[PDB]
């Protein structure tokens, strides 16, 4: 693949077979995803209720960006009280679902986008207050640096989404600025990553994506997140910024800004893997290259006739 | 009515005397067609001005017929000209006084040239040249200050004390918004954003226009576009492709402060209008410190007020108060204080007759118009 799903692909296979069945059994599934973040899907009272809870660690920091809110607007009716040891949870019943194979499909589709619609509320809430600061800096253009640097400060949100990654975001009134406070604790993986975080930025300076958010990088920190709890100028992290434009979120392009980038730093992560395979792949096709060199050392000499499976052949 | 025309080096004001802004404002342009022509038939012409110039502006190599506030090519102003009255202003000019405008320090045949083509091609009753600048004073309803005018081609300073000029202090400067285009076009460059042709040329007026803005402290600024994401903005091209810019916002109005970015060897704004007023009488300095005059497009920069008022309070004695009059009307105040002149009530004799020019020449001209 060159390109990562955005959604959950055992949570979307195992509701689009239920939601499908005839004689739907029971489950009992643990299932991991990226970030630390994991699931239980259950049938916990009857095989006709499954039962769908999301683990997270920064959990609660998302709380104070407005998620119960947005995951009422999404889940609706089927949102359930959280399963213990779990920070969100949703019912589905089986006998309840939607009329149609398009809506099961989108609902199937909908639970299985459930770790980036959980961790899409900060976007949604620079998103939305950057439209309010545009209204604003349109109605008085000499007020609106006052407010962009009152909204640089007031209006940051930071997530601690796991312990070698921190986003830091605010709207300003013509932008949503993210910040990856990011690193890699595996030794190859830094390695391999200081070329991956370099040519990322390099590649932004060429013609041909300029269109794309500006992207900015260093290893101290972009000068408004300096004082931001837990953002540390000496501790092997580099930093890259993204400044999205009113163009990067603009309605038909909100949700799918959304998804891609949160799913930044695991492209890269599992790209500088990748990579290695690759790597393996050039070094083995010089291994035989180097057969060569030594196969002229090897003195001409006529092989015995053999059949297929290697036995002996008594003609010509 | 009279008209008031302010021939500006890159944008036309044109309007009756009388009227509280000007009727038609557009490029100070002619543009011929540079590809060959082949729907006959289909209304192609031979050349185009103003905004149908920069409307068609693609297939089209543009000139300014002004250049540092000189008419360098009298055919094409007389087309800006014709343009203006028939084709914008809709008037004949045969029945209408016309106030014409122009820079101080110019050469003394372009004064001629100008109120010849008016007498012997627009067939004007009458005709005045004003200096630019002292027009902007009678805009803001003043009689006393010293005036920056920067516009497209020039920048000037005029003092003026309870209504005469100081004109030993007068000083001009080749630097304003042409010169910091050309700046831009070529800082954008080390970006990669090339721009070459006369057409980008004014898509980079526009970048100007919309992104630039001057530095408090230029340092300051430099050590914030370190780390950029705050000064970095977008800005979208005719074709749809896109350009992001951060410090090359403000190191191009900067070129007004430090002249040698354009390697030109001479003073800044700040130290020109400093140098200006220790030029005039040590009595009158008070006053002219109090009431800095700031006109003319190039003067629309955000941040160019505060940045005049803190350069000139670090050059000027700290014991008199300085401030700086940048009207949002600004644009226009040159317009503005024609449409005053040529309307108020004593100005009516101080017109260059068509009599009073048939009986002298173009040459007539030196002595009524300063
Ligand atoms: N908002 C602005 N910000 C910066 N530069 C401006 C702005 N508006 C206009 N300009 C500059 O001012 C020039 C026109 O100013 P103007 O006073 O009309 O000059 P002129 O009379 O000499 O033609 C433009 O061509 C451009 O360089
Ligand atoms: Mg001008």
């Amino acid at each position: 693949m060159l390109s990562l799903d955005y959604n959950n692909i055992f949570i979307y296979e195992l509701l689009t077979e239920r939601f499908s069945s005839e004689n739907p059994s029971s489950i009992d599934q643990v299932v991991t995803d990226f970030d630390g973040v994991t699931f239980h899907i259950s049938t916990p009272e009857e095989k006709t209720k499954i039962l769908i809870s999301l683990s997270m660690k920064c959990y609660p920091e998302l709380v104070n960006y407005g998620t119960l809110d947005l995951l009422k607007q999404i889940y609706g009716a089927y949102v359930h009280e959280p399963e213990m040891g779990y920070n969100f949870s949703i019912l589905i019943d089986l006998q309840q679902l939607p009329a149609t194979d398009e809506e099961k499909e989108q609902l199937a589709m909908s639970i299985s986008m459930l770790k980036r619609n959980v961790l899409a509320a900060p976007f949604h809430r620079a998103f939305t207050k950057q439209a309010e600061l545009a209204d604003l800096a349109r109605k008085d253009p000499e007020n609106a640096p006052m407010l962009d640097k009152q909204a640089t400060s007031q209006e940051l949100m930071a997530i601690h989404y796991r312990d070698e990654e921190t986003i830091v975001l605010w709207p300003e009134h013509d932008r949503v600025t993210v910040v990856f406070s990011t690193k890699f604790r595996e030794e190859t993986d830094r390695i391999f990553g200081k070329v991956f975080l370099q040519e990322f930025v390099d590649a932004r300076r060429r013609p041909a994506i300029q269109t794309a958010p500006q992207v900015l990088f260093s290893y101290d920190p972009p000068l408004e997140i300096r004082d931001i709890q837990g953002i540390q100028k000496g501790d092997d992290f580099g930093f890259v910024t993204f400044v999205l434009f009113e163009r990067h979120f603009t309605p038909q392009n909100r949700e799918d800004c959304i998804s891609h980038i949160q799913v930044f730093r695991n492209t890269l992560h599992f790209h500088i893997k990748a990579s290695k395979a690759y790597m393996h792949q050039r070094m083995r096709k010089r291994v035989a290259d180097f057969q060569k060199v030594l196969n002229r050392a090897k003195p001409d000499v006529e092989l015995e006739r053999k059949t297929a499976t290697g036995r002996s052949f008594v003609r010509a | 009515t009279a008209l008031v025309c302010d021939n500006g080096s890159g944008l036309v004001k044109a309007g009756f005397a009388g009227d509280d802004a000007p009727r038609a404002v557009f490029p100070s342009i002619v543009g011929r067609p540079r590809h060959q022509g082949v729907m006959v038939g289909m209304g192609q012409k031979d050349s185009y001005v103003g905004d149908e110039a920069q409307s068609k502006r693609g297939i089209l190599t543009l000139k300014y017929p002004i250049e540092h506030g000189i008419i360098t090519n009298w055919d094409d102003m007389e087309k800006i000209w014709h343009h203006t009255f028939y084709n914008e202003l809709r008037v004949a000019p045969e029945e209408h006084p016309t106030l014409l405008t122009e820079a101080p320090l110019n050469p003394k045949a372009n004064r001629e040239k100008m109120t010849q083509i008016m007498f012997e091609t627009f067939n004007v009753p009458a005709m005045y040249v004003a200096i630019q600048a002292v027009l902007s004073l009678y805009a803001s309803g003043r009689t006393t200050g010293i005036v920056l005018d920067s516009g497209d081609g020039v920048t000037h300073n005029v003092p003026i004390y309870e209504g005469y000029a100081l004109p030993h202090a007068i000083m001009r400067l080749d630097l304003a918004g042409r010169d910091l285009t050309d700046y831009l076009m070529k800082i954008l460059t080390e970006r990669g954003y090339s721009f070459v042709t006369t057409a980008e040329r004014e898509i980079v007026r526009d970048i100007k226009e919309k992104l630039c803005y001057v530095a408090l402290d230029f340092e300051n600024e430099m050590a914030t576009a370190a780390s950029s994401s705050s000064l970095e903005k977008s800005y979208e091209l005719p074709d749809g492709q896109v350009i992001t810019i951060g410090n090359e916002r403000f190191r191009c109005p900067e070129t007004l402060f430090q002249p040698s970015f354009i390697g030109m060897e001479s003073a800044g704004i700040h130290e020109t209008t400093y140098n200006s007023i220790m030029k005039c009488d040590i009595d009158i300095r008070k006053d002219l410190y109090a009431n800095n005059v700031m006109s003319g497009g190039t003067t629309m920069y955000p941040g160019i007020a505060d940045r005049m008022q803190k350069e000139i309070t670090a050059l000027a004695p700290s014991t008199m108060k300085i401030k700086i009059i940048a009207p949002p009307e600004r644009k226009y105040s040159v317009w503005i204080g024609g449409s005053i002149l040529a309307s108020l009530s004593t100005f009516q004799q101080m017109w260059i007759t068509k009599q009073e020019y048939d009986e002298a020449g173009p040459s007539i001209v030196h002595r009524k118009c300063f």
